[PDB]
This record gives structure tokens, sequence and C-alpha cells, in this order.
């Protein structure tokens, strides 16, 4: 009966994440014109979180009953999930790089920090996320396990290599490179500043949310009795990760003063 | 691409014996083979899927094994009702496929030899009036299927004007029946006097003749 | 769960045909449907498959000549231009395990009672029934001759008699018309007391015959 409890939890996440992201977008688009470069990345991060938010109801209706939406929806929902993951993971790296460039290279910062750079980098990030997601979708489809429908990805013994390729692609692209960029930037920023906390907290949260998922995926790729606890681990890690979209608006409303100035009014 | 070949075309086995049927694929399939049974004059029925798991309602005497390329089906305790045709089917892929089924293997239940009973039927009056004469001779309740029949008119042999029909193996007694019909023109019927059907089968020491004279 | 086939007919070579497969007890959105064909006295031959979403997959020989469609309750197979080699029994089956792209589509259950399709330029004809009268035990029967197309159903005493009744398969004559015989063996003493009537029924020409055999 755990599926019902998981569905209720997904509904809770849906409601809170939708409210938070809607409020963030509302403030950014009504009480400001995104004049600052910092605001464009926040807007794109909120638009990425909404992609996670939109995939919850299908999962809730899948835990109860079964998958009745067909194959096109089976591909599209997974596309939403993976594009959201990749885009939200890259935008944090962009924020970290921007903060480093300001704190350390302030003299040269004035030239780069313009609206055009933000727009171009955001478009590039979105295209990169979509391209990185394309390989996964081609294998998702609907299957009938004796009359019960399910949306899942199936590989033959010939195409099985792409499963390993995609697992390692996810790992290296979405964890190591972002983590390395954070490591390089924030040691220097702390060195300069100790003698801001917002983006540091953002990265640590968004890394601890996804690191168990990446670790379990790494173990799964290496494997390809351990199966049962590995399946339980990946299942729990999915929920562990899901909360990043809900908490990002929480962080931005808690820390940023600009958010408070326009949230207290409403 | 994936060509399914069943090795034994026909296997003969006594009751209470073991039957092994082998199926093979040109390319490896990761244990996605199903087995179907078809008794004569009936729709097929599923026996095993995934090459090992029994379908609900099927006895435990059927055991499927193998994986990859080779596959096997074993019938442990054969019964007189197990005479049928078995097909192996690959559920791996459906793209660029000539046929997903195998050639089919036929199981014939062995039995003690039983000589046929011979009957002779001359043409009726109505058919003779119509303009064609048919003389029938019937072999009943014999085993095995290799029975031979010859027609003789006035002690002379005939060929090319006789047709034979054989039933499927009985599911209760495992015997056979055969019927041979000789067709003659109405005029030719009266040109001769004595007709005979002679039967040779392993159950008889010498050929047995059944004959009649017009009248 | 049940599947019933319909549409079997005698169709001239070149005019399109269409068969239907009605379903009861389950929803078509959850299972895939398989079409198979079997020539008289030969093995199964897969022709096509329709998956959950309505994607059709055909065998290499069947590409371009057949087309499968589905609806809420029925599945249709259309033959665009039948040839004389398309005569066979067509079966309609449900795949319990399947994928939307037709991989891993192994377990077929239940099957349907196949529908017989014949293609030829010969017109339908009604059977001619003649009595093979008797001469331990005695044998007597009815000979059905020169009918077309298949099938013809023969019973004895309107189904009251069923023990020891042999009905041989139809054999195609030189004239293109089938022939068949039905024989029953009975105690000799019963010949003079009971009456035996052969009931012949030919659906294509709507022919009913009740012929009594008397020595």
């Amino acid at each position: 009966n755990g599926k019902l409890l998981l569905a209720v939890f997904y509904c809770l996440l849906f409601v809170f994440s939708l409210l938070g992201n809607s409020l963030v977008i509302l403030v950014l688009v009504v009480c400001k014109k995104l004049r600052s470069i910092t605001d464009v990345y926040l807007l794109n991060l909120a638009l990425s979180d909404l992609l996670f938010v939109f995939s919850f109801p299908f999962q809730t209706y899948y835990l109860l009953d079964q998958w009745v939406f067909g194959t096109v929806m089976c591909k599209v929902v997974s596309g939403f999930y993976y594009i959201g993951f990749y885009s939200s993971m890259f935008f944090i790296t962009l924020m970290s790089v921007d903060r480093y460039l300001a704190v350390v290279h302030a003299v040269y910062a004035l030239k780069v920090r313009t609206i055009r750079m933000g727009t171009t980098l955001c478009l590039a990030v979105w295209l990169t996320a979509i391209m990185a997601t394309i390989p996964l979708l081609v294998f998702y489809q609907v299957a009938s396990e004796d009359g019960v429908l399910q949306c899942y990805s199936f590989y033959n013994q010939q195409t099985l290599k792409w499963k390993i390729f995609t697992n390692f692609k996810m790992n290296i692209l979405g964890l190591l490179i972002p983590f390395t960029i954070f490591m390089f930037c924030y040691i220097k920023i702390l060195h300069q500043l100790k003698r801001i906390r917002l983006v540091l907290i953002v990265v640590i949260a968004s890394l601890l949310f996804w690191v168990p998922f990446n670790v379990v995926l790494f173990l799964t790729s290496l494997h390809s009795s351990i199966s049962q606890q590995l399946t339980y681990a990946t299942h729990v890690t999915e929920i562990i990760s899901f909360t990043h979209c809900c908490v990002n608006p929480v962080i931005y409303a808690f820390v940023g003063e600009k958010f408070k100035k326009h949230l207290s009014e409403i | 691409a994936y060509d399914m070949t069943q090795t034994p075309a026909s296997v003969e086995v006594a009751v209470g014996g073991t039957v092994t049927i082998k199926c093979q694929a040109s390319q490896s399939i990761s244990s996605y083979l199903s087995w179907y049974q078809q008794k004569p004059g009936q729709r097929p029925e599923l026996l095993i899927y995934k090459a090992s798991t029994l379908a609900s309602g099927v006895s435990s005497r059927f055991k499927g094994s193998g994986s990859g390329t080779q596959f096997t089906l074993t019938i442990s305790d054969l019964e007189a009702a197990d005479a049928a045709t078995y097909y192996c089917q690959q559920g791996y892929t459906s793209s660029n496929i000539d046929n997903i089924f195998g050639g089919g293997t036929e199981v014939v239940v062995k039995r003690t030899v039983a000589a046929p009973s011979v009957f002779i039927f001359p043409p009726s009056d109505e058919q003779l009036k119509s303009g064609t004469a048919s003389v029938v001779c019937l072999l009943n309740n014999f085993y095995p299927r290799e029975a031979k029949v010859q027609w003789k008119v006035d002690n002379a042999l005939q060929s090319g004007n006789s047709q034979e029909s054989v039933t499927e193996q009985d599911s209760k007694d495992s015997t056979y029946s055969l019927s041979s019909t000789l067709t003659l023109s109405k005029a030719d019927y009266e040109k001769h006097k004595v007709y005979a059907c002679e039967v040779t089968h392993q159950g008889l020491s010498s050929p047995v003749t059944k004959s009649f004279n017009r009248g | 769960q049940s599947v019933e086939e319909s549409g079997g007919r005698l169709v001239t070579p070149g005019t399109p045909l269409t068969l239907t497969c009605t379903v009861s007890g389950f929803s078509l959105s959850n299972y895939a449907m398989i079409w198979v064909r079997q020539a008289p006295g030969e093995g199964l031959e897969w022709v096509g498959t329709i998956s959950l979403g309505g994607y059709t997959y055909y065998a290499n020989w069947a590409k371009g000549r057949f087309t499968i469609s589905k609806t809420s309750t029925t599945v249709d197979l259309k033959i665009s231009s039948p040839t004389t080699e398309d005569t066979a029994t067509y079966f309609c089956a449900r795949a319990r395990w399947s994928t939307d792209s037709a991989i891993y589509t192994y377990a077929f259950d239940p099957w349907g009672p196949g529908t017989l399709v014949t293609v030829s330029s010969a017109s339908t004809k009604g059977p001619s029934v003649f009595p093979l009268a008797p001469s331990g035990t005695a044998a007597l029967g009815c000979l059905v001759k020169d009918y077309f197309p298949e099938p013809v159903t023969v019973s004895w005493n309107s189904g009251a008699l069923t023990s020891g009744v042999h009905t041989f398969p139809a054999v195609l004559q030189s004239s293109g018309l089938y022939s068949l015989s039905s024989v029953v063996t009975v105690p000799s003493s019963s010949l003079g007391t009971q009456t035996y009537i052969c009931n012949v029924n030919h659906k294509p020409s709507n022919t009913k015959v009740d012929k009594k055999v008397e020595p």
C-alpha cells in the first residue's frame, strides 16, 4: 500500500512546488523587468522547476491504476523529467561561474555582465539540455505485462551499449563537471570574502539532492541479491532528489531581500 | 533473420515414455520462446512461455528448457491424448521476419499392431443411373498407418483411377482408418463381372481380398 | 475472454476480401492482436500483428498485400487482391505479453476458431449423396460427391449416434470438385431393427439432405 502514500507525497510536492515557482516568477516578472543579469538565471531555473512540476500528475495516476496515456506521452513525460534535470543542473553552474567572475574578476566583470550574454547562454543551455536528452527518449515506450500497461525503456542485446553510454553520460555530464566548477569557484570566493552564502547553499543542496541518485546509477552501471536493495535505493533516491524544485523557491524567498520586499507587500 | 528450425519432423513413442522436441534459432534470443500444441482439427493452445514457465491449466508433465539458441521441450509421461503437433515460436522481434513460428513436430503414439478390418461397398443404383460408378473398400481400426491397397477387375490390375483417404490418429484408441474409392464410367461397369480390393498390412500374414460380382 | 472470426467466403481471384475478428471479455487497448494463417495440412504462418497503439507489422511476403486495422471491439484484416494461393484457415489471437514496437510479444492466448477462405473461379455446387449399404459387425455409410467449396458437415441420426463414426477428409477430384465419405460400424443384428439416416449439410449452397440407408 506504499504506492498510495507515495502518490499523496507526490501531490504535496506538486502543490508546494507549483506555488513556490509561481510566486517566484510572479515577483520577477511583475515587480521587476529582469534588469539585473542575476534575475534571468533565476527565471530560467523557475521555468525548469515547472517542468518537474508538470510530470507529477502523470506519475500519481500511474501509481494508482496504470499507464493509459500511450507511447507519445510516455516519451514526452520522460523528456520533461530529463530536460528539467539537465537544465537545472547547468543553470546552477552558470550562476556559480557568474558569481566567481564578479567576486574575483570584478574589473573585467562589467563587460560580460549584460542582458545579451544572459540570453545567449540561456538559449545555449536549453539547446544543450534538449540535445543531451534526445538519446534517452528513443527507447521509452509502453509495454503490456499481461494486460497491465507500463511506460519504460527497453533495450535489445544489440542496443544495450547505449544504456551504459547514457548512464555514464548522465553521471559525468551532470555531476562531475558541475561539481568541479563549484569546487574551483567557491574555494576562491571564500578565500576572497571570508576576510555570498546564497549560491553556496544552493549548490550544496542541489548536489546533495542528486548525489545519491548519481551514486546508485554508477553502481547500477557497474553491475551491468544486490538487485533488490539497489532497486530500493534508486526508488528512494528519486524521491530524495525531487525536492530540489520545491526548495529552490524556498531558498530564494528566505535569503534574497528583493524577494521579501515584494512578497511582504502581497 | 531469425529462422526457427525444429529438428525431429516426426517422433514415434510408446505410452508412458519420454518425448524430446528440439527447436533452434539462427541467432541468439534471450529465452523468449513459446510452445504451442495443436490437436488435429482444432485451434492451437499455449503450453509454455519464456521457454520454462507453464501456462495456467497445463499439466506438469511438460517441461521446457534451454536459452540463447537451443531450446527443448520434454513430455515425461505420454498419454494417448498427447498425439498432436507442437510449434515453437520466437517472441524476440517482429522486424524483417519471414515467419515467427517453427516447422512443427508431430508426435505419433506407439501401439500394439492391429490388423485392419476390410469392407467392400459396390455402387448404388442411383449413382449407376446417374452415369458414374464408385466402388469403395474400407480398412478400419488398424495400426500403423503403412497399409497398402490394390484394386483388381477380372483379375486385372488398375492404376490411376483410385483415390485414398486416411483419418488422423484416434485420440482414444490410437488407430487409423483408410478408404479407397475407384471411379469408373457407367458403360465400363458392365464390361466386367468381378471386382476385388486386396489389402496388405503388417498385421496380416498374407494379403486379404474382399470381392463381389455384379448382381 | 473470447475471439470469433468471420468473413470466410468463396471469392474470385482478384476481388478484395475482408475478414473480421470480434472480441469479448477484454479491452483491445491493453493487448496486441495477431493474425495467422494455415494452409490445409500445413504449419502455421504468421501474417501480421497490431500492437497497443495501432502500429502494424507484417511478414516479408505479406508486405503490400494485406492491411490490418482495429476499432473499439473488432479487428479487421483486408486482402487487397487475393490470389489462388491465399486459400487457408485464418486465426486471430491475443498476445498476453507485448510491447508497443512488437518486441517481446511471445504469449498468445486465447486463440479463435479459424475462418476458411477459398479463392477460385469455379462456381458453387451442391453435394450429391449416395448410400453405401451393408452387405459380428457391419459397416454402412453415406458418400458425398462433387460438391464445392469446403466444408460439408455429416452427422448420423441428427446427432443421436456418435460412437464409431469415421468421416474422412475431403479429397479434391480431377474435376476440381471434392468428395467425402462417412462410415459407421454397428452390430449386425441391429441392421433389421433400427433406421440409420445420414444428415448432410452444405452451408455455402444452403443444402440439406437426409438420406436413409437400407440393405
